[PDB]
RNA sequence: GCGAUGAUCACCCAUGGGUGGGUACAAAUGGCAGUCUGACAAGU
């Protein structure tokens, strides 16, 4: 019946996603100083950090390199041959090996952060099935944890009435219906 | 020094230092690199006289940027000691600024020397 | 006759009628900039230089000045007879390839702007010849590399990188602090007297990494994390705590969070050291004078180093406390006299009125050292001007300190 | 409350309110006419 | 609240709102390359200032034929920190290209920053007097514009036009008699430089004196004809 | 009442605001546009309407001398009365900025003269027959 | 084959779009917003 694990996990989840996006934008900035056309070729930030970790510097472009950065996700969107061409003919300002080391350490940092986010979300889903399974089955694990964090505790959520849970034509009908059933689910899951 | 590009010849130095001395007596003159930079940012400088044998040259080479950015005439003279004696202070000044005033007795000489500097540029 | 042309992708050579001057006259006088004349004269020998950008740049610099080995291994078999004539446009290149070893005859920048201009016109028709591409990006990247080398851009002097580094340092400190707050109040369900008695985020996370539960901490030693009095303090706290018991799964995830904390702190330290190296590589005299952190903060306030150079000295003295400056100017109070130089070592070494006077003197000498570091076209990168200016400020500080106030 | 009404000063949000504004100009015109 | 009216030159527009403006499009969204204020209406837009760009003064004065169309390649002599060549890049758009040429070093680095932003500008830090020295990177430009303030302006323009310009092309020059002669009548200087260009085979069509925006400045527009 | 620091601050404030206003404003052109015609008969038969293929309003305006083939403000409230009023409001705002700026310059200059005459030198109070007071420092290198 | 474990309850063009508003985050070389004084001081 402790639920502060749920509350802390939610706060950590949203701060973790925001920080993932910020640090991925920073990796985008620095490796765009080195080579901006990759930053406009792969907008996917996690794969961008991985691809920076592979192609640290833009000189190593072989066919085995082609195959390895093809195994990096895929070939079907031409990204491998396109980045070979664009890193052969790029306008990229070259930087130092120390800056390259700091860039790749930063990209490794971002990859580890994304791994931690995935692990934390799975742990949150497990703890939600542990603590409040009816509410989690009713609305959802993430959304139920959002409701619990908005309230303050499962005790607060079950103590409040149904209209307050709602503020926590057939669209309005379904909203009120789901709010009342959510309130009953929180009652049974707390007590 | 090629970085000191407009460097005055002898007669031009003589005219410039005489105008500096009269402007100092009337106190239409601001002395020093920081004070000249402040006058340039204020936009109240008539024109700029710099030294050439300053040790080193960059600490006043920062000035031509602002000088033609606000389109002010500037010139280099050889001796900072000569510039200090002409300014009338006991220390060698490396950069002085004649300010703008038209209720001034030396407006004609100021305009003549400024025109000659501008022609040299 | 042969004619040489420089492209952004390779060196090309074209054979034509041996009376090449009269051929160019026919070109212009029949308006032969068209595909008819270009299919009359497509190519003789192509040589695409390789996919190595440094080789591109050095090859182009040697095209501007001299003759390269790439030109040699192109020029191994231009000829069949002992004498053949070649059209070239650079006169220095003309006498160079006259002086080289094959000794075949060449013609300099003659009337053959006809030839060069027409083949640059319908060089699109030469693109199906050897280079099936669009060389706009080729010329773009080549021009950027050539401009980099002509400006002689040292790869370590990058003020945009130093402002990015200081902003990332501040962001890292903020996010590390909020993650430490999160981890502290998550572990506070198990050991709140520790959460009070220690305040280092890193010592907190290292304790979470070594021990997990209170009596495990009581049997585990904690010498390398904390001193003896504080570790026995947390021994007593572990004896009489108040928190619940944590399952192994929650202990695992809070342990992963603690690992993220200590790795963040280690990376922040490493990045601060990298920033120090960047300051010493970019503006060494200012590092010698004011100190690395305050130098980076001044540059980040000003934006670019050259904008900071264009600023005068008094703005450098009060570069930080601009709010106090403008408010005091409007309401007729006294201006701030420290700003952002206050955290420099010499201003921290002085005291009171000596602090104000040393801030003034050091701001003036900092403007001097800074202008030299920004505008030195060549620079020994030693630290000489900064060191002698620091000596001047040190003599001024010693004199000002020795001068007392009360009549003895 | 709102976000576009959250103003950094109690006097600022007071004069940002409008019913107070018409009441204030009404009563001020009344007392000013009484003064003159 | 801001009406966009297309100018008679393809690429330039006019903002008719509270305060009327001469505007161009953007290719770098959300980045004013020198501090000008940008508008949007959505499509981003960015204003030319006549007091900073001689091309802006010319267009605002009214011009018959400006040979810089969107689908073209234009060469710029003397891009002083690029504050006009960014606007010319946005006028041209990605279909064409612009070769900026600078020699002096600090606006050289400014131009490197701007050309690292935009893909239409390519920078040449080589001095403008030697087309044999920078003859590799540029091929058969369509229009040529000149901002150079050196007294051998007609000769360097004739050299660059002989070595790079497509025949029947467009040549636009900005010229200041306070640089070239600075003691005699500006109209006489303009007749003299026109005679120089006619000697150097440029057939001039128009000239315009940018009087309310600058003092003692003309801009000449002519065709490059009958050459190879 | 006030001080040189306050006047200096206000002058720089108004100078920068006037600069931003002049950057936002728009000035109409006035130039000596010439056209270079080959032959004297074409000089004699030249007309601007045919040379620019515009209309009368389009040729007497110089910004938009649009093609007739290119030809091939009533959206805002009170077009003939309010929009021009707002543009004249912007113009008079810039003008008011400029006059307040130069008045602050005059006050700053008088305060500076008083401060120098208080400050330093060996000065003789000279009066000029236009009634104007100057102070003559004797030539002496200040140490 | 109902219900207290909860029934019922701003504009235009014809259930489609345009105009306005609220919420969270992000960017800005967007605004507030302007960079102090300027020759003497210390010992005898």
């Amino acid at each position: 019946k402790n639920d502060n694990h749920i509350i802390q996990a939610i706060a950590l989840l949203d701060q973790l996603d925001k920080d993932i996006n910020t640090f991925a934008m920073r990796v985008k900035e620095w490796y765009g100083w080195h080579f901006p056309e990759l930053a406009k070729l792969v907008p996917d930030n996690y794969t961008f950090a991985k691809l920076v970790l592979f192609i640290k510097d833009k000189a190593s472009l072989n066919d085995d390199s082609l195959h390895d950065l093809a195994a990096l996700l895929n070939e079907d969107s031409g990204i491998a041959q396109r980045v070979i061409d664009n890193a052969r003919i790029s306008m990229g300002q070259d930087i130092s090996e120390t800056d390259m080391e700091n860039v790749c350490v930063f990209a490794q940092r971002v990859a580890s952060l994304a791994d931690y986010r995935r692990q934390l979300y799975d742990y949150l889903c497990e703890k939600m099935h542990t603590v409040a399974p009816n509410l989690s089955e009713l609305i959802g694990e993430v959304i139920g944890a959002r409701l619990i964090s908005h309230a303050g505790s499962l005790t607060n959520l079950s103590k409040q009435a149904a209209s307050t849970v709602q503020i926590l034509k057939n669209k309005g009908r379904i909203s009120r219906y789901l709010a009342n059933k959510c309130s009953m689910a929180s009652r049974i899951d707390n007590y | 020094n090629p970085k000191a590009f407009p460097l005055a010849d002898a007669a031009l130095t003589q005219q410039i230092l005489d105008v500096v001395q009269q402007a100092a007596n009337l106190r239409q003159l601001k002395k020093g690199a920081n004070e000249a930079t402040k006058t340039l940012n204020r936009g109240i400088s008539e024109f700029i006289i710099m030294a050439a044998d300053c040790e080193p040259i960059e600490i006043l080479l920062h000035l031509p940027l602002l000088c033609e950015d606000k389109n002010v005439p500037y010139v280099f003279v050889p001796s900072r000691v000569a510039l200090g004696r002409a300014c009338g202070v006991s220390r060698p000044v490396i950069a002085a600024s004649i300010t703008t005033n038209d209720a001034s007795a030396i407006k004609t000489q100021i305009y003549a020397v400024k025109d000659k500097i501008e022609t040299l540029l | 006759a042969y004619v040489l042309t420089e492209t952004s992708a390779g060196y090309a050579l074209l054979k034509a009628s041996d009376k090449k001057i009269y051929k160019s006259s026919s070109l212009i006088q029949d308006l032969d900039s068209s595909d008819k004349v270009l299919k009359e004269f497509k190519i003789a020998a192509f040589s695409k230089f390789n996919s190595a950008a440094n080789a591109l740049e050095e090859a182009n610099s040697i095209i501007e000045g001299k003759v390269s080995s790439q030109l040699e291994k192109l020029l191994e078999e231009i000829k069949k007879d002992k004498k053949s004539t070649l059209i070239v446009s650079e006169t220095k290149l003309a006498n160079a390839i006259n002086k080289l070893g094959l000794n075949f005859n060449v013609v300099s920048d003659a009337v053959t702007l006809d030839i060069y201009r027409a083949i640059k016109e319908y060089l699109p028709e030469l693109l199906p010849g050897m280079s099936d591409n669009d060389l706009s990006k080729m010329s773009l990247g080549l021009a950027h590399s050539i401009g980099r080398h002509k400006l002689k851009f040292s790869a370590d002097k990058v003020d945009v990188m130093i402002i990015q580094a200081i902003a990332l340092l501040d962001d890292l400190d903020k996010e590390l602090n909020t993650y430490a707050m999160r981890c502290k109040e998550w572990y506070g369900w198990h050991f709140p007297e520790l959460a009070k008695i220690v305040t280092d985020s890193v010592a907190y996370a290292r304790i979470i990494l070594t021990m997990g539960i209170r009596s495990k901490a009581s049997e585990t030693d904690l010498s390398e994390i904390l001193p003896e009095e504080i570790e026995e303090r947390v021994k007593t706290a572990a004896e009489v705590s108040m928190g619940t018991e944590i399952t192994q799964t929650d202990l695992d995830n809070i342990n992963a969070l603690a690992e993220q904390i200590v790795e963040f702190a280690a990376y922040r330290e490493q990045l601060s050291n990298y920033l120090s190296a960047r300051m010493k590589a970019i503006a060494p005299n200012l590092t010698q004078l004011v100190g690395e952190l305050v130098g980076a903060r001044l540059i980040a306030h000003s934006g670019s180093l050259i904008s900071l150079a264009k600023s005068p000295a008094s703005t450098i003295q009060i570069l930080g406390a601009e709010k106090a400056l403008f408010r005091a100017l409007k309401t007729k109070h006294d201006t701030p006299k420290y700003g952002l130089l206050y955290h420099a070592s010499l201003v921290g070494q002085a005291t009171g009125k000596n602090k104000g006077k040393i801030a003034r003197v050091l701001a003036a000498k900092a403007a001097v050292s800074l202008r030299y570091d920004a505008l030195a076209e060549d620079r020994d990168d030693s630290g000489d001007i900064g060191l002698e200016s620091r000596a001047k400020v040190e003599n001024r500080l010693s004199q000002l300190e020795g001068r007392d106030l009360r009549t003895t | 409350m709102n976000r576009k009404e959250r103003k950094s000063t109690i006097l600022e949000t007071l004069m940002g309110d409008e019913a107070s504004n018409k009441y204030f100009k009404r009563k001020y015109n009344e007392i000013q006419e009484k003064s003159t | 609240k801001v009406v966009i009216e297309p100018h008679r030159h393809a690429g330039v527009y006019i903002a008719r709102g509270k305060e009327d403006l001469l505007v161009t499009k953007n290719m770098a969204p959300g980045e004013s390359v020198y501090g000008e204020k940008r508008i949007s209406v959505k499509v981003e837009y960015r204003v030319w200032n006549p007091f900073r760009s001689k091309l802006a003064a010319g267009i605002m004065g009214g011009l018959d034929e400006l040979f810089i169309a969107p689908g073209k390649k234009v060469l710029y002599l003397g891009a002083a920190s690029g504050t006009s060549v960014s606007h010319v890049s946005d006028v041209v758009g990605p279909e064409g290209v612009v070769y900026a040429v600078e020699f002096s070093h600090r606006p050289g680095r400014e131009l490197i920053s701007m050309a690292k932003k935009r893909p239409n500008i390519i920078p040449i830090i080589e001095d403008a007097r030697h087309p044999q020295k920078y003859r590799m990177l540029i091929g058969m430009v369509d229009c040529v514009f000149a901002d150079v303030a050196q007294p051998d302006q007609a000769r360097i323009i004739a050299l660059n036009s002989h070595m790079f310009l497509k025949d029947q092309g467009g040549v636009v020059i900005s010229i200041k008699a306070n640089c070239i002669d600075s003691t005699v009548d500006a109209e006489t200087v303009f007749a003299r430089e026109v005679q120089k260009l006619r000697e150097e085979r440029i057939k001039p069509l128009e000239q315009l004196t940018l009087e309310p925006y600058e003092r003692d400045h003309c801009i000449v527009v002519g065709r490059y004809m009958r050459s190879g | 009442t006030q001080d040189s620091n306050y006047v200096r601050t206000l002058r720089q404030i108004e100078l920068k605001k006037l600069e931003k206003g002049a950057k936002q404003l728009m000035f109409k052109s006035s130039g000596n546009h010439t056209i270079f015609v080959d032959s004297r008969e074409k000089m004699n038969e030249f007309t601007p309407e045919k040379f620019f293929n515009t209309t009368s309003e389009m040729v007497n305006r110089s910004e938009n001398r649009l093609t007739k083939d290119q030809l091939a403000n009533a959206s805002s409230i009170m077009p003939k009365e309010s929009l021009d009023k707002k543009k004249l409001k912007k113009f008079k705002q810039v003008k008011q900025h400029l006059q307040r700026e130069t008045q602050l310059k005059q006050v700053q200059q008088r305060m500076d003269a008083q401060r120098e005459l208080l400050k330093k030198g060996s000065k003789k109070k000279i009066v000029d027959s236009s009634g104007k007071i100057s102070f003559k420092w004797k030539k002496q290198r200040k140490r």
